[PDB]
């Protein structure tokens, strides 16, 4: 279940699944908590803007929020999490198997409710402490005192007071002492919601039958009573703004509002939210505002204003009704089909059974917005035909986009189910366009695909034809007829030359798009379902009927790679932006990854909900999918974007009980030395050997043009005196007797002890180790203090030293320039004494190894009087 | 960093960005006070005509 | 084949900001405007992130691990990038002005000094995976009045000093309960803190002030406290502390000064090392590298970059970028290097690997507008609007010859005739074509028959014809070479601003104003093909315009336009947002590139938020120079009419993104773009693309592998070539036995010989194994020597790498191995007494 | 200390300097320099190094104990006992406090005779070379290897660091065997500038 190449993200487009969102208020701001299946999401009340989400998805889903300053608290299945900035701060665990259901914090007390009528209080360890960790006690309600409880409710002014709301009636208990205080009459109606009144005592009660209860709690009497009869009352809200009104919300979708001083209804908003998932689940005042924010099960949440009257006098009774203000939202049902809007990863289109499209922004979720439907005047003139009651279009199958022409006209095609023509879009203005393509042979579309240039529209009908047309003026121009079946996948190359289609008959044409001709046919042994084409690299898979993807190369027009393992069909599938990998779902609940050049399954997944849709981003960081459950959109972030993942096959049986490096990571280091007689350079920086000869040149230039100014007083030892790194040949310390012109035995160099070593062993290895590592500077101070007077042992040594590094043939261009610098240092040396037996005997030596190095020359010589002439004459 | 003088001309409010506001005589040239310590720096102060001593 | 991606950016070594050291000291970072490049010192390699920020950058920082780099611009909008990867990990917005960010030494925390407010947050790990909020803030500090100047770690992780406008440093622990420890304020400054710093033992604490006074503070006896013992001053006359560094262990203290000149100084004894002068702008920035031997600095207005050996009193490097003022580009033939003329009037030659100027040129008066290469490529030509064509000698560095016409006319064009006898000139003012013989000077004729100035000029490589295009709306193929001088004019729809030859010199493209790029056959004058262009160039909308950009006629055409050496391809840019690259036998656009993606250039969005829009008009062209402190930044010296030639100071409008030049790579699968912020250089050398030619079922890494172990090498390559995997391709290829490279030669079908031979001459450029590759090439050439003369355009690339690498490496290293047979034989024959 | 605060081998070489006592023998030359220059030598020695210090006049000898209940470093009797001999040796005292201070500094001693056994004017030439007129030779190798030599006669006494005084003891012997002078500066100007960068 866990993938080696991708990791979730974060959910995109949902705004609330319909748990009721938790308002809390920092300063003078407010903001607002809403659940997102097992994740929440904090909204800023003044914009609307996503600010925190919870860092970790809970285990289970949460089924309360209560925020309190800068602390959130999330109560799932039998734990209750504290949250600050969406990073878990202490977990409660309760001791009972029973899920909590009602939450409520005042104070230092945290009260939960499970759904055992099982009420648990949790007290702060030390007053001053932020939240509470420590275990109280635990009071229970039964069924002679009360019925289920509808939600634990804390009315001001009451010291350690938890005034639990039963079906029955309401209760009061005591937190401190664990004693039931006082136990209210009886209601005949059961009790669906509770909110405490701005007033002291008193707390609003609705009921099932559209009845609401102003019970004041020290009297332990009825005060007032609202009907609204044949609704249900799923939220109440009072206005603290210093106008007396209640906000009465229903399951019907409808919001209503009381003037409580007048005795008389303010206004009804009918169906701000969705009756068939909830209707107002959630409509909270604003502390101190007339502002409204209401929520439902429908993935929208909103914000009503009530504007200044308009009348200078009498302003209480000309009440302007309330004015929608600001929203978020996202598709009520699950998307049915993703693309990525541009080739960087902005922006999102998606569609979904809800007959919606939408735009979904990735940076940032208040860019995403909805694409309108509202059409534009025909160009004839005729009047357009349609119902005048307005319907959103029809569920969206496929789509095709385009951003070479975006601004210019549309550059978006879309297919509708049971729908016999094409819409198209524009991505600027974020609008339905102004044409519609046809399949014109009485068939459904079932493909849709645009060329590259952004000029041409595919259409292909369930009929077999392929119609084409103009982007700019609608106007069909080509007309395909190959298929008998319907036509499953239209592409077009980046190149506008060669078409490939496909079709449930099984075969797949190639078309010359600019000749329109029939390049070839090929047949295979199952229907096609899908089709995708990778244009940087001329190749396109195909999803049959009998689970497998076949890799196909438009220029050959051959199978290259077929792909098999999926147990059921293949719903989606797409190619990486490099064309190296492709990503493919399958209804048996798997997403597996497999690896084009190798032909075979490198990762797999074990996805809870069937994944609809599949897409890469185009940068290639980023995959997004889509499950037949949950409103939202998944984002996988690819690992291999920031490692080397191992391409080795996955086990097949391993994965079904769930439900040569160097070639695995797709890299190769090149060889120390291909051959021993073969000429090797050194394994490092070319501009070294440059370096080496011309130093004293280059450093010459790099002196200032004038002498820096310096105090004439200054430490004789500065650079020693350092506090403690520099590792240059200046800073060495001698490693533990007769004066020795070269050195001191204990006061000897690295150096010329390894030169010695090495002369007395008869191998330099370990020197010429040393000397390839030193630094140019000091490989020139070490030559030049090597030892220039009789008997000349160091000098004779050293040639031995580089005479044998020649022999391995490796390292050898430094090895000429060594023996360069020698000259250059000890030349007149060498030329006194060449009589010497012993210098005579070593340079003859390392003559006879550099006159085999010639052949260099001959195969450099050869290769430039060839390759000028081939490329001139 | 700021400078007031009352309506009468005899008294002075200066403020320094050493977080100290002194109050003067200059008539005479006498320091009559010094709020050594204030928790910001002062930006700004005026004197009104009644002889109110305002600091932000 | 158009799959380019942006490799590095050349012209410019440092734009603003502050440069770092990497922790290993082998590695410079620099901020370069809108993005950050990386010069490898001691490999002579560089690179510029691919990730680009919407405003100049302000701060960077590299981790002591060498891991993670955090880069924020103007507004405090932050990038986290993974070093090593090159991939931007996050996004995030400070939502204020971050004067400096600074990485613990530990590396756990890394701090922010936003305004008046220090922050504290925690370094997300670089192995775990992205997640929405990877940053977990640790501590919000709040004591300073005014915003903070710079920000100090103590070496041990526990401590920051903080320096602020309030003439204040002030010091925190990073620790709740060692807040007693640290809970003091440093006064006594009469200006601005510019940097606080801990000694060595952490006992002495160091503050510098703009005035340029140094405090040495000590916690001392008058029961303990931390008092000023000593106080140091830098007496200069006029100029003010910029910056200021200190490495505790060397006990360096490097200053840099308004007046361009630093000082090195050593405490707490205040001795002066040294002081020097980089010129007369401002040292925005210094830095010290971590063993205390290199110190960088850099100067804004210029775009300088010194990095400083104070040991041995040498420079390590010493670069000057250009802004807003490179005209023209050139590839070398070999295309090794890149020269640049710039308005200033120098010319420099810019190493591809490295980035640095090998070179500079100063004998031009005024603009240089362009520059071209010789066929044979020793020798360079150049114009300018002083007047002046001159040559260049590249093996000299001297100017050995200048032409100037009698009459003085500004040239804005030039063309080089293939065997560099002849040198033809065209202007803006003259109507007329100016030509000169190149051995003796002389103005051999003026060609004339243009009723509008001459735009541009080419010759063609092959039938050494002139072609030229003007404003006149034509196009004209000048025979001049012959006994007989024929012209023959061709019509075209609009007037004519760019023109490229083919490397046939079979056809010729122009673009025109209309958005158009039309190629004509030279021989028959006749029109083969059309691109339109006009949709696909992208415009933006300028903040002083009062017209949208889709309306705008500003630049819906291309100034410059460039074949491919093939002959397939054309690559275009203009005064527009857009470099884009056409096929031309389809007429097709490959790809688009965005030129820049900087809100600071003018020209690079196509809308303009509303919120700006104030009934005023544009809150960006309100002029916030008097808020400035400096009086050099409050000066306006801006001319009022002036558009280009001056400096960016004289213009008083912001710098508008443009394409100047682009031209194709010799040598490479690459392109050069010269534009405002510097020479962009497109790549195709990372090839992580898998673009398989020829596949079949039977063919996959591990068959070739199994044909390897079996001995079938020619199988076992061409399988490998029908992959078109880098590595794959490599391990055949070193695995084939030197005895059987003839053999496999000989054998390999012509479909891959361009393949293999591209591989080589990019492969052995930078390998080990000199005499393996001449091995296989001397076996390619001879085995298929006729084919490659036969299609001399198709290898054309790759032929130059492999000339490049027998060259410029392969015979460096037998020159060095020649001169000591010969400095053998003399020692020994010859005979040295007394 | 600040709340911000963190929580026997001998340098001279080819002579056999060494509750320990060390004993150091000041020559006839050197008694009237140490008599004008004590009052700055005990300091340092009694209080940083914690050494007991003392100077017998009857045997003309520089006497330094450790105090077992006093000093502290185990090496700071041999760094004392080096630091008197540099200045018997010659050195200025202010050189010879730079091996108190610093750790990485060592003197190099050897003879004219042990580089070649010249005599007469033959040795007379070759401590002329050395030291050139007026000392430029000397002073030369001095700034470039950065190095304090003193030339007392055929003896010759090289201070610094290991690798700075390695260069100069080179060129020294060069001069006394030789080589042409030319390629000696030639060699001192390239030594300097090759020791102090970084690569």
């Amino acid at each position: 279940k866990n993938s080696k190449i991708f990791s979730p993200f974060r959910i995109i487009g949902n705004v609330s699944n319909g748990v009721p969102f938790a308002t809390g208020t920092l300063g003078s701001t407010f903001y607002i908590v809403t659940c997102v299946g097992k994740t929440f999401q904090i909204y800023d009340a003044n914009t609307l803007h996503l600010l925190f989400v919870s860092e970790k998805e809970t285990p289970s889903s949460i089924v309360a929020l209560s925020a309190h300053f800068h602390y959130v608290y999330a109560a799932y299945e039998n734990k209750v999490g504290i949250y600050k900035r969406g990073i878990e701060e202490h977990l409660l665990e309760l001791e009972t198997d029973a899920n909590v259901e009602h939450l409520c914090i005042f104070g230092d007390y945290l009260c939960a409710s499970t759904d055992d009528n099982s009420i648990f209080i949790y007290k702060k360890s030390d007053p001053q402490d932020k939240y509470p960790s420590e275990f109280y006690t635990k009071l229970t309600v039964t069924e002679i005192q009360g019925g289920e409880i509808v939600s634990l409710q804390h009315l001001a002014t009451y010291l350690n007071k938890l005034t639990v709301v039963t079906k029955s009636n309401v209760l009061l208990f005591n937190v401190r002492t664990g004693k039931l205080v006082f136990t209210s009459n009886e209601f005949p109606d059961q009790i669906t919601t509770a909110e405490p009144a701005p007033v002291l005592d008193i707390i609003a009660l609705g009921t099932v039958t559209g009845e609401v209860i102003m019970f004041n709690m020290r009297k332990g009497k009825r005060i007032r009573t609202i009907k609204i009869p044949q609704s249900r009352i799923s939220s109440l809200s009072f206005r603290t703004d210093g106008s007396s009104h209640l906000s009465v919300g229903t399951s019907s979708g409808d919001l209503i509002f009381y003037d409580l001083d007048r005795r008389s209804r303010i206004h009804v908003l009918k169906n701000i939210h969705r009756e068939s998932y909830g209707g107002v689940t959630q409509a909270t005042f604003l502390n101190g505002q007339p502002i409204i924010v209401t929520s439902g099960g429908d993935n929208s949440l909103k914000e009503y204003v009530f504007d200044p009257s308009l009348s200078q006098g009498s302003g209480d009774v000309v009440v302007q009704p309330p004015r929608y203000l600001r929203s978020r939202g996202g598709h009520s049902q699950p998307p049915s089909y993703i693309a990525f809007a541009d080739s960087q990863s902005h922006f999102m289109l998606s569609a979904s059974k809800d007959r919606s499209l939408w735009s979904f922004s990735l940076r940032k979720d208040a860019q995403s917005q909805e694409m309108s439907q509202r059409l534009h005047k025909k160009q004839d003139g005729g009047r357009v035909g349609g119902s005048t009651i307005k319907s959103k279009f029809p569920e969206i199958v496929a789509l095709a986009i385009e951003n070479a022409r975006i601004g210019e006209w549309e550059n978006i095609i879309t297919a509708h189910k049971d729908e016999k023509f094409a819409r198209t879009w524009d991505m600027r203005n974020k609008r339905v366009g102004r044409w519609t393509f046809d399949t014109t042979d009485d068939g459904f579309v079932k493909s849709v695909a645009m060329s590259q240039c952004g000029n041409f529209g595919f259409i292909g009908s369930s009929n077999g034809s392929i119609t084409i047309y103009n982007m700019q003026s609608g106007i069909l121009r080509k007309k395909y007829k190959l298929h008998k079946r319907a036509v499953t996948g239209i592409s077009l190359d980046g190149m506008n030359r060669k078409m490939v289609s496909c079709g449930l008959d099984g075969i797949v044409g190639f078309y010359d798009f600019n000749k329109s001709t029939l390049l070839g046919k090929l047949k295979l042994d199952a229907p096609i379902t899908a089709m995708v084409y990778h244009r940087s690299s001329d190749l396109f898979a195909l999803a049959l009927d009998d689970l497998s993807i076949v890799v196909i190369d438009a220029v050959t027009q051959r199978v290259v790679r077929q792909l098999w393992g999926h147990s059921n069909r293949i719903t989606a599938f797409d190619f990486s932006p490099e064309g190296r990998w492709i990503v493919s779902a399958s209804l048996d609940s798997t997403i597996r990854t497999w690896d084009l050049p190798t032909g075979g399954c490198i990762d797999g997944i074990i996805v809870d909900n069937v994944a609809t849709n599949v897409k890469f981003s185009p940068n290639g960081d980023l995959l997004a999918t889509t499950h037949v459950t949950g409103n939202g959109i998944c984002i996988w972030t690819n690992r291999a974007q920031f490692k080397t993942v191992s391409t080795r096959t996955i086990d097949e049986s391993e994965f079904a009980r769930m439900a040569l490096n160097d070639i695995d990571f797709n890299t190769y280091t090149s060889l120390e030395q291909i051959d021993k007689e073969l000429l090797t350079l050194s394994i490092g920086p070319r501009s070294k050997m440059n370096t080496l000869l011309h130093l004293d040149v280059i450093r010459k230039r790099s002196k200032p043009k004038e002498a820096p100014k310096k105090s004439e007083k200054l430490p004789f030892f500065l650079q020693l005196s350092g506090e403690k790194v520099r590792e240059g040949i200046a800073h060495e310390t001698p490693e533990e007797n007769k004066f020795k012109v070269t050195g001191r035995l204990g006061f000897e160099s690295h150096f010329t002890k390894q030169l010695r070593e090495g002369s007395q062993s008869k191998d330099y290895s370990s020197l010429l180790a040393t000397l390839i590592n030193f630094s140019p500077a000091a490989v020139d101070l070490e030559i030049r203090s090597l030892n220039s007077f009789e008997p000349f042992d160091e000098i004779v040594w050293f040639i031995d030293a580089l005479t044998q590094g020649l022999k391995s043939n490796k390292n050898f261009e430094l090895y000429e320039t060594f023996m360069s610098l020698l000259f250059k240092a000890h030349g007149d040396v060498i030329h006194a004494n060449n009589k010497n037996q012993d210098i005579a005997s070593a340079l003859q030596n390392w003559e006879d190894v550099h006159k085999k190095e010639d052949r260099l020359d001959d195969l450099v010589k050869f290769c430039m009087g060839v390759a000028a002439f081939v490329t001139t004459a | 960093n700021s400078i007031a003088i009352d309506r009468s001309g005899y008294y002075m409010a200066t403020t320094g960005a050493d977080r100290s506001m002194k109050i003067w005589d200059i008539r005479n040239f006498k320091q009559l006070h010094s709020v050594e310590s204030l928790p910001t720096p002062g930006t700004n102060v005026s004197i009104s005509d009644t002889g109110l001593l305002a600091l932000s | 084949k158009s799959d380019f991606k942006f490799s590095n950016l050349l012209g410019t070594v440092y734009r603003q900001g502050n440069i770092t050291f990497s922790d290993d000291g082998k590695q410079l970072l620099s901020p370069v405007g809108n993005r950050v490049s990386v010069f490898d010192l001691i490999n002579n390699k560089s690179f510029t992130f691919e990730y680009e920020h919407r405003k100049n950058i302000a701060a960077i920082d590299l981790n002591k691990q060498g891991t993670l780099l955090i880069s924020i611009d103007e507004d405090g909008r932050a990038i986290l990038v993974n070093f090593k990867a090159r991939n931007v990990l996050h996004h995030f917005n400070f939502k204020e002005k971050c004067s400096a960010v600074k990485f613990s030494p530990d590396g756990r925390l890394f701090a922010l000094a936003s305004g008046r407010f220090l922050q504290i947050w925690k370094t997300p790990d670089v192995n775990k995976d992205r997640q929405f909020a990877p940053f977990v803030r640790h501590r919000v500090h709040a004591g300073h009045f005014q915003d903070i100047t710079s920000l100090t770690w103590s070496q041990d992780s526990r401590f920051i000093l903080t320096t602020s406008k309030d003439l204040s440093a002030k010091i925190w622990s990073v620790d709740s309960e060692e807040k007693n420890l640290a809970a003091t304020t440093f006064n006594g400054h009469r200006d601005y803190v510019m940097g606080a710093f801990f000694s060595h033992d952490q006992e002495k604490i160091y503050t510098v002030s703009k005035d340029g006074a140094v405090f040495v503070w000590e916690f001392t006896k008058r029961k303990y406290s931390w008092r000023i013992t000593k106080k140091h001053f830098f007496y200069a006359n006029q100029a003010k502390v910029k910056c200021v560094t200190f490495h505790p262990a060397t006990r360096l203290l490097a200053v840099g000064f308004t007046s361009g000149e630093f000082r090195l100084y050593d405490l707490p004894d205040f001795t002066l090392i040294q002081q020097l002068s980089m010129g007369q702008n401002p040292v925005n920035t210094v830095s010290v590298n971590q063993t205390g031997e290199w110190l960088a600095f850099g100067s804004s207005k210029l775009g300088q970059l010194l990095v400083y050996e104070w040991q041995s009193e040498s420079y390590i490097l010493k670069q000057q970028g250009h802004f807003d003022s490179t005209n023209s580009l050139a590839y070398s033939p070999d295309g090794s290097r890149v020269v640049t003329a710039s308005e200033d009037g120098k010319i420099k030659v810019w190493d591809i690997t490295s980035g640095f100027c090998l070179a500079t040129f100063e004998e031009h008066t005024s603009s240089v507008t362009a520059v071209q290469f010789a066929k044979r490529g020793q020798v360079m030509f150049s114009s300018s609007l002083d007047g002046t064509v001159r040559a260049w000698d590249l093996i000299r560095y001297r100017n050995f010859r200048t032409f100037t016409g009698t009459e003085r006319i500004q040239f804005n064009c030039l063309a080089v005739d293939p065997s560099g006898e002849v040198v033809c000139a065209g202007s803006l003012d003259n109507f007329d074509i100016h030509v000169w013989s190149v051995q003796t000077g002389q103005l051999l004729d003026a060609l004339s028959g243009h009723e509008g100035p001459v735009s541009c000029l080419s010759f063609s490589q092959e039938n050494s014809v002139l072609a030229s295009a003007s404003w006149d709306k034509t196009i004209r193929i000048w025979s001049i070479f012959g006994r007989s001088q024929q012209v023959e004019p061709i019509e075209v729809y609009s007037d004519v601003l760019a023109l490229s030859m083919r490397p046939d010199g079979k056809e010729v493209a122009v673009s025109t104003l209309k958005g158009q790029i039309s190629i004509f056959n030279i021989e028959d004058a006749k029109q083969v093909g059309n691109i339109d262009c006009r949709k696909d160039i992208i415009s933006g909308r300028f903040n002083q315009d009062r017209f949208t950009a889709k309306n705008s006629e500003r630049s819906k055409f291309f100034t410059t336009i460039h074949y491919s050496f093939d002959g397939m391809a054309i690559v275009a840019g203009g005064n527009n947002n857009s470099i884009c690259l056409y096929d031309v036998p389809n007429e097709v656009l490959l790809k688009r590139f965005i030129v820049s993606r900087n809100m600071a250039l003018n020209g690079t969005l196509e809308f303009l938020n509303s919120k700006k829009m104030t009934e005023a008009g544009s809150l960006d062209l309100i002029d916030d120079a008097g808020e400035n402190s400096d009086l050099e930044d409050r000066i306006d010296n801006s001319l009022p009419g002036s558009q280009r030639g001056g400096d960016l100071s004289t213009r008083k409008m912001r710098p508008e993104v443009r394409v100047t030049s682009v031209q194709f790579s010799p040598t490479a699968n690459a392109f050069a773009a010269a534009s405002t912020e510097g020479l962009l250089i497109y790549s195709t050398n990372d090839t992580i693309l898998f673009d398989p030619f020829d596949l079949d079922v039977d063919v996959t890494p591990h068959s070739t592998v199994e044909a390897l172990r079996e001995k079938q090498f020619l199988n076992a390559l061409v399988m490998a070539f029908r992959l078109n995997e880098e590595y794959l391709i490599n391990k055949v290829y070193e695995a084939i036995p030197i005895k059987e490279i003839p053999l496999v030669a000989s054998n390999i079908p012509a479909i891959y010989l361009p393949r293999i031979l591209k591989f080589i001459g990019d492969f052995a450029i930078e390998s080990q194994h000199i005499e393996f590759n001449l091995i296989w090439i001397k076996a390619l050439l001879s085995a298929s020597g006729g084919y490659i003369n036969e299609h001399k355009y198709l290898f054309s690339t790759a032929m130059r790498s492999i000339q490049r690498f027998i060259v410029r490496v392969a015979k460096e290293v037998v020159n060095t191995t020649t001169d000591n047979k010969y400095t053998y034989r003399f020692l020994v024959s010859t005979d040295g007494s007394m | 200390v600040a709340p911000t605060a963190l929580k026997g081998s001998s340098r001279i070489i080819g002579i056999n300097n060494t509750f320990e006592s060390r004993k150091i023998m000041v020559p006839p030359h050197r008694m009237t320099p140490l008599r004008n220059s004590w009052t700055k030598i005990y300091p340092p020695l009694v209080e940083h190094l914690k050494l007991q210090v003392r100077m017998n006049l009857k045997t003309k000898s520089v006497e330094l104990r450790t105090n077992p209940k006093f000093t502290t470093d185990p090496g700071a009797l041999q760094k004392g006992a080096d630091f008197i001999k540099a200045f018997t040796l010659g050195f200025d005292l202010d050189d010879s406090i730079a091996l108190l201070r610093l750790d990485d500094l060592y003197i190099e001693t050897f003879e004219v005779k042990d580089v070649k056994t010249l005599t007469g004017d033959h040795l007379s030439r070759a401590i002329g070379r050395i030291a050139g007129k007026d000392g430029k030779t000397k002073f030369a190798i001095e700034n470039a290897t950065r190095t304090r030599i003193v030339l007392a006669d055929s003896k010759i006494h090289i201070l610094g660091g290991f690798t700075h005084i390695r260069m100069a003891r080179e060129s020294v012997v060069s001069l006394i065997l030789g080589s042409p002078p030319g390629k000696v500066y030639g060699n001192l100007r390239t030594v300097a500038s090759r020791l102090k960068e970084r690569y």
